[PDB]
């Protein structure tokens, strides 16, 4: 079995992704000063620990195969559980796949456009060619899914220590001019602080899918809250020790110029071989996308039992045991996302819908702990950590819409309510004609794509 | 038989061939053909996309005389702390580069200079830390800073010269020395070479008992660039200022670097003149003191030293030189060769020479620079400088607006001298007790900011130079409230020139022009909209454009005007009138561009051709 040292080595490699290479530009363009944008990586870094700890509670007491769909079924009933299954198939999961592949073409095409920004047609034609290739490889094969994963998480950590070591050595040589007079132009406001917590928290995406490790942990109840409260706080410490290593080299005015922040860094510090950064970051960013496509068939299976989502999506192909209808539908929605929007208009769109369901979950944590459920819970968290995560997330979901309204939020609210319409007219009322539109659809799809129900 | 829930063995009957087999492989091979046709399309777009414009090609420069911009500590002389206070005014003009003339520790602040230490700031301008705070404040605004560099001579108080007259160490050959007979205060020089300001160009030194060479006044001995010790010293000064963040240099007096080693006498212009009365620089043919053989390999060596700092993207170091006043084919050598790189452009001072505003005088300068220039080079247009009478005193107040609209719509980089956006003028008299060139001193008057003591420049008792008397009407504070002012038009042109994509890299077709009027268009291929600038330098006119362009509709919109009365008013092509210094930026749509025809391939100019794609919204260089 896996010990406590390995108990964190899985979670720390899980948290650090392609968010630390794209968000610094976006969190700084809203703080305007080096000083405050360093406390955002800590403030959101702590807020991600209390989130993952609260998720350890629901992960032990419910103890079901579903990821987060059970936790809303056990507390609020069937409508939030379905509404989450709806959004996590059309909003949360596809848009997070489009941001990872939009951020892989910012780093591949940034060197060939030295000195200026590349056109939008180049960073979308290259992203659309990554979504189709990542979703085709993961449908034809499974070995190739985990073949290149352990190497893609090596390049991810090789760069993380190269940027840190270089940004520390340069700090010993006295390059202190950038954070000498911090906080001078800090634009702290509910408008900026919220919009800068979105981009800071996107770099922590992956803390909710951390409960699966307990099955192989040596002593889960005693070590998992430990592997979390020392694993993620070790990562936020590796972010402020990496965002500091940016401002040591370049200034606050040159940061907002380039979208590929680490490419601007490798040219300034690693001139003999500066191509190493756009090459290694392109490895890790396409590896984190491989992790998203693997879990696409996961939730549709558990939601396929309760007749919430269509059961054809969980069918497996016979020649290769890969959830082909789940994948090619998971990517086809992403292609429709990279066309209208760009990275900054999608991190807001993603971190909006994702954070209301992140709130409803941990409120269900206390609501079940307060009145409805009296079952035994193996590990218990203090009462003050969940009430903070909900009071924080209620600020995160509601301040951006009122203070900095945008058209991205409208299309997000119209998506969930559209699923709410699909609840009554398709699963709640069970109309007669509603059936005869489903039955001929599923097996014809099965006929065309040679897929088979899993069990 | 369907029975929608279907395990493995049953559906293998249906899914075999019947109809659903051929769509599977034709759709699987479609997504494969597309994946290698999107990574093929992005490579085809990255390859055909042309290089974006550098920071010195993208926006105007702004030449500041640091002793006359803004005084901070009430001593009467501007300084580097006062330039930093006004950086927010400079960014309302959409300036990209701030060019500060020489501020080194000098013993002579004119006559091209006399520097005592190439690595210090003169006390009257501040201290070495006042400069580092200004270089930081400039970079945070998004601007760039280039400084004057003049490597030909030093002052006779420089440490190198004090050692050289003493014959100390290796410094004995930093300067050009020679033996000369000196008795009873009168010296015979080694030859008849003359100074640029006019007298024998050799001067006897009492400590060395030899004559030292100087092109300029006696306080400026010439460095000896023929020995490799001096070139490594000039190489460390270029490296000292680039490490502080300076974004490039402006090399001055470059034709005077090398001289002939044989020291033979020149040829007089009037051969039958007595060789003891030749005391004027203009009375000789200067074939041994200017532009010698190995001069261009020294300037190409300065460019390599600046290349060690211009490798990281976004921090290219600009190098510009001042042009030879007499020749234009000698000026174009500073552009370099297709395989040896040199100055990014030599500064075009030929517009600063016009003393009478005629249509053919301005037209001759434009076509002389653009046809003599090498192929893929970048032009620049400089309409003023510290060494010539200001534009309002050279041509007249009615030509301030027509002259800013000219240099902002021409191809290349416009270089503005401080106070030319508000229409400053020369002062009439001053009483200075320092050694300054009284012929070119009146174009350095303090900048007029508002109505106050000393036009708001000093806030002190006195200024180093008197401000112009009429600073109550022409100053920044008054001019940025008026609706139609020279400063208001200047902020409209530099904004239009900034984000148009048609003014920055469009073609330039110079249509025919009679005297008293100039007409030229800027056009790109896939833009489907052309600009037409009609500038009237004459008395007045009622000109019919339909005969001249043969591409224009009968109703065109006025995008800009110098009299500012035509904000958005449309006019009739049949009859347009221009009131003696009026300029219009006409703008219309057309599909027949002037450079595509055959009769205009002789009079259209572009640096790097690039067509436009509406569906891709990109520039591409394949067309
Ligand atoms: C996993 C790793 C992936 C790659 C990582 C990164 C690899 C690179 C890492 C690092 C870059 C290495 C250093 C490069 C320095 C600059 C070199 C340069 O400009 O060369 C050009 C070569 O001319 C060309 O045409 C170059 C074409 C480049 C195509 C890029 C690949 C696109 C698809 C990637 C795969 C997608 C797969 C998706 C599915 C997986 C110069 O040509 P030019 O005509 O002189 O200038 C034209 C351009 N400008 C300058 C004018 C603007
Ligand atoms: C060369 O230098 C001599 C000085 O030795 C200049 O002669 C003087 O010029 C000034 C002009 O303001 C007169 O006031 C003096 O009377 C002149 N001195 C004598 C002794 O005549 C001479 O002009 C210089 N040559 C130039 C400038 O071409
Ligand atoms: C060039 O200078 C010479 C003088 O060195 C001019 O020749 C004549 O010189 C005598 C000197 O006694 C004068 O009296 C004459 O008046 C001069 N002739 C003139 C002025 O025509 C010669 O003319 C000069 N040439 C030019 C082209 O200026
Ligand atoms: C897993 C990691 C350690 C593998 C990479 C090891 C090597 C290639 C790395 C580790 C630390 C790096 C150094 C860190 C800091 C600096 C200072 C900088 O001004 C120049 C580059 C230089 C000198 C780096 C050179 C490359 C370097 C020596
Ligand atoms: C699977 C097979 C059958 C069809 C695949 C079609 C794919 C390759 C096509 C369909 C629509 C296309 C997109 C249409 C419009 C845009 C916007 C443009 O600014 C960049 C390219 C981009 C984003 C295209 C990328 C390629 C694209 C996604
Ligand atoms: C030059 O020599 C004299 C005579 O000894 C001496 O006084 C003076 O200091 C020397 N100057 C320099 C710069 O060496
Ligand atoms: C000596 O000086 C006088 C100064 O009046 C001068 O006339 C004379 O020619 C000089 N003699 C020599 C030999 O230089
Ligand atoms: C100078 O301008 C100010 C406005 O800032 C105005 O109040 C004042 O009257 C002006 N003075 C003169 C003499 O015009
Ligand atoms: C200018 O003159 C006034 C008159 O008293 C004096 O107070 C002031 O100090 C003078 N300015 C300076 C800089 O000395
Ligand atoms: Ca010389």
């Amino acid at each position: 079995e896996l010990g406590l040292f390995s108990g964190t080595c899985i979670i720390v490699g899980t948290i650090i992704g392609s968010g630390i290479f794209i968000s610094p530009k976006s969190v700084l363009s809203n703080m305007e000063a080096v000083g405050p944008c360093l406390i955002i990586w800590a403030m959101c870094g702590v807020l991600a620990t209390l989130g993952a700890l609260c998720f350890a509670e629901l992960g032990t007491m419910i103890t079901k195969s579903g990821g987060e769909y059970p936790y809303l079924m056990e507390a609020f009933g069937p409508i939030p559980a379905y509404l989450f299954s709806w959004s996590s198939l059309f909003v949360i999961k596809p848009s997070s796949f489009a941001i990872i592949c939009l951020s892989f073409s910012e780093y591949v095409c940034a060197p060939f456009y030295s000195g200026c920004s590349p056109p939008q047609v180049v960073i979308k034609t290259l992203a659309a060619a990554a979504i189709l290739l990542i979703s085709t490889v993961n449908a034809l094969s499974v070995r190739l899914g985990s073949y290149v994963q352990n190497v893609f998480t090596a390049a991810k950590m090789v760069i993380v220590v190269i940027i840190i070591i270089s940004g520390l050595v340069l700090l010993a040589q006295g390059n202190t001019r950038n954070f000498e007079n911090s906080f001078e132009g800090a634009s702290l406001s509910v408008g900026s602080i919220s919009l800068a917590l979105y981009n800071g928290l996107w770099a922590y995406d992956g803390w909710n899918q951390l409960n699966y490790i307990t099955e192989e942990l040596r002593n889960p109840f005693r070590n998992l809250p430990l592997a979390i409260i020392i694993g993620i706080p070790l990562v936020t410490g590796c972010y402020i020790l990496m965002n500091v290593s940016y401002f040591t080299v370049m200034t606050a005015t040159e940061l907002l110029q380039s979208q590929a922040v680490a490419v601007t860094f490798g040219d300034r510090v690693l001139y003999p071989a500066s191509w190493i950064v756009p090459l290694f970051v392109a490895f890790s960013t396409i590896g984190a996308a491989n992790g998203s496509c693997f879990t696409a068939g996961r939730l549709v299976f558990v939601a396929g039992r309760e007749g919430h989502m269509l059961k054809v999506l969980s069918y497996i192909s016979v020649k290769r045991l890969t959830p082909a209808p789940a994948i090619m539908f998971h990517s086809m929605i992403a292609i429709i996302y990279i066309i209208p929007g760009d990275i900054n208009s999608l991190v807001n769109y993603f971190s909006f819908a994702a954070w209301l369901f992140y709130g409803l979950t941990i409120t269900g944590l206390i609501v079940m702990r307060f009145t409805r459920k009296e079952l035994k819970r193996p590990i218990k968290v203090p009462i003050f950590i969940p009430i903070l995560v909900t009071l924080l997330s209620v600020f995160l979901v509601l301040a951006p819409i009122i203070s900095a309204p945008a058209w991205e939020y409208l299309y997000c609210v119209l998506f969930m309510l559209s699923g709410l319409v699909f609840y009554f007219l398709f699963v709640h009322y069970k109309f007669g004609w509603a059936q005869k539109i489903s039955k001929p659809l599923t097996m014809h799809l099965q006929m065309l794509m040679e897929v088979v129900p899993p069990e | 038989r369907p029975y929608a829930g279907m395990p493995k063995e049953v559906l293998f009957q249906f899914s075999g061939q019947a109809r659903y087999r051929i769509p599977r492989e034709v759709l699987f091979w479609l997504t494969v053909a597309s994946v290698l046709l999107l990574i093929a399309a992005t490579i085809a777009i990255i390859a055909i996309s042309p290089k974006c414009l550098d920071w010195w090609q993208a926006g105007p420069m702004y030449q500041i005389y640091p002793r006359s911009f803004r005084d901070s500590n009430k001593d009467g002389d501007g300084d580097l702390k006062g330039i930093q206070d006004k950086l927010d005014y400079i960014t309302t003009l959409n300036i990209k580069t701030v060019w500060i003339t020489s501020f080194y520790k000098s013993s002579l602040k004119d006559f091209r200079h006399a520097v005592e230490d190439f690595q210090e700031i003169d006390p009257i301008f501040g201290t070495m830390k006042d400069f580092e705070n200004l270089v930081a404040a400039i970079h945070d605004k998004g601007l760039k800073l280039i400084i004057d560099f003049i490597p030909n001579h030093t002052s006779d108080k420089h440490a190198w010269f004090q050692w050289s007259r003493n014959r100390t160490g290796k410094y004995t050959d930093y300067y050009i020395w020679h033996d000369c007979n000196y008795e009873n205060g009168t010296t015979i020089p080694p030859n008849n070479w003359l100074s640029v300001y006019g007298n024998s160009s050799w001067h006897f030194d009492e400590v060395r008992k030899q004559c030292y060479f100087h092109q300029f006044m006696k306080e400026q001995p010439d460095l000896n660039f023929r020995n490799p010790d001096v070139q490594e010293e000039i190489k460390e000064i270029i490296q000292f200022w680039l490490s502080k963040g300076v974004d490039g240099f402006s090399f001055n007096a470059l034709q005077y670097l090398l001289e002939a080693k044989h020291l033979r006498d020149e040829a007089q212009v009037n051969k039958t003149q007595i060789p003891d009365t030749v005391t004027h620089y203009s009375q000789l043919h200067h074939d041994f003191t200017t532009t010698q053989v190995g001069m261009h390999d020294i300037v190409r060596s300065f460019r390599q030293t600046m290349n060690q700092y211009s490798r990281e993207p976004g921090r290219y170091r600009f190098m510009g030189t001042e042009a030879h006043g007499e020749s234009i084919t000698e000026t174009m050598v500073y552009y370099g060769l297709p395989f040896i790189q040199e100055a990014d452009f030599p500064f075009n001072s030929y517009l600063s020479k016009l003393d009478k505003p005629s249509g053919n005088s301005v037209s001759e300068v434009i076509t002389s620079w653009l046809e003599n220039m090498p192929e893929g080079k970048w032009p620049n247009w400089m309409t003023g400088g510290p060494d010539n009478v200001r534009l309002t005193s050279r041509l007249g107040e009615k030509y301030v607006n027509i002259m800013n609209m000219l240099v902002f719509t021409l191809p290349g980089t416009p270089i503005t001298y401080y106070g030319e956006e508000i229409g400053m003028r020369n002062i009439l008299a001053a009483n200075l007790n320092e050694n300054y060139d009284t012929g070119t001193l009146f174009s350095k008057s303090p900048m007029q900011w508002d109505n106050s003591s000393n036009a708001g420049f000093s806030e002190g008792n006195h200024t180093w130079l008197p401000t112009s008397s009429d600073y109550h009407t022409v100053n920044v504070d008054v001019q940025k409230t008026q609706p139609r002012s020279a400063l208001k038009l200047y902020q409209e042109l530099s904004l239009l020139h900034a984000n148009e994509l048609l003014l920055s890299r469009g073609w330039f077709c110079y249509l025919r022009n009679d005297n008293h009027s100039i007409m030229y268009t800027r056009e790109l291929d896939g833009i489907n909209k052309v600009f037409l600038m009609v500038l009237n330098f004459g008395e007045s006119s009622l000109l019919n454009l339909k005969e001249m362009i043969s591409n224009i509709p009968t109703r065109v919109r006025i995008r800009l005007s110098t009299s500012s009365a035509y904000s958005g008013r449309e006019v009739d092509t049949h009859a347009v009138t221009l009131a003696s210094g009026e300029g219009l930026i006409l703008e219309y749509n057309t599909g027949n561009l002037l450079h595509r025809q055959t009769a205009f391939k002789d009079r259209c100019f572009v640096s790097n051709r690039a067509c436009y794609s509406r569906v891709l919204n990109i520039l591409y260089s394949l067309c």
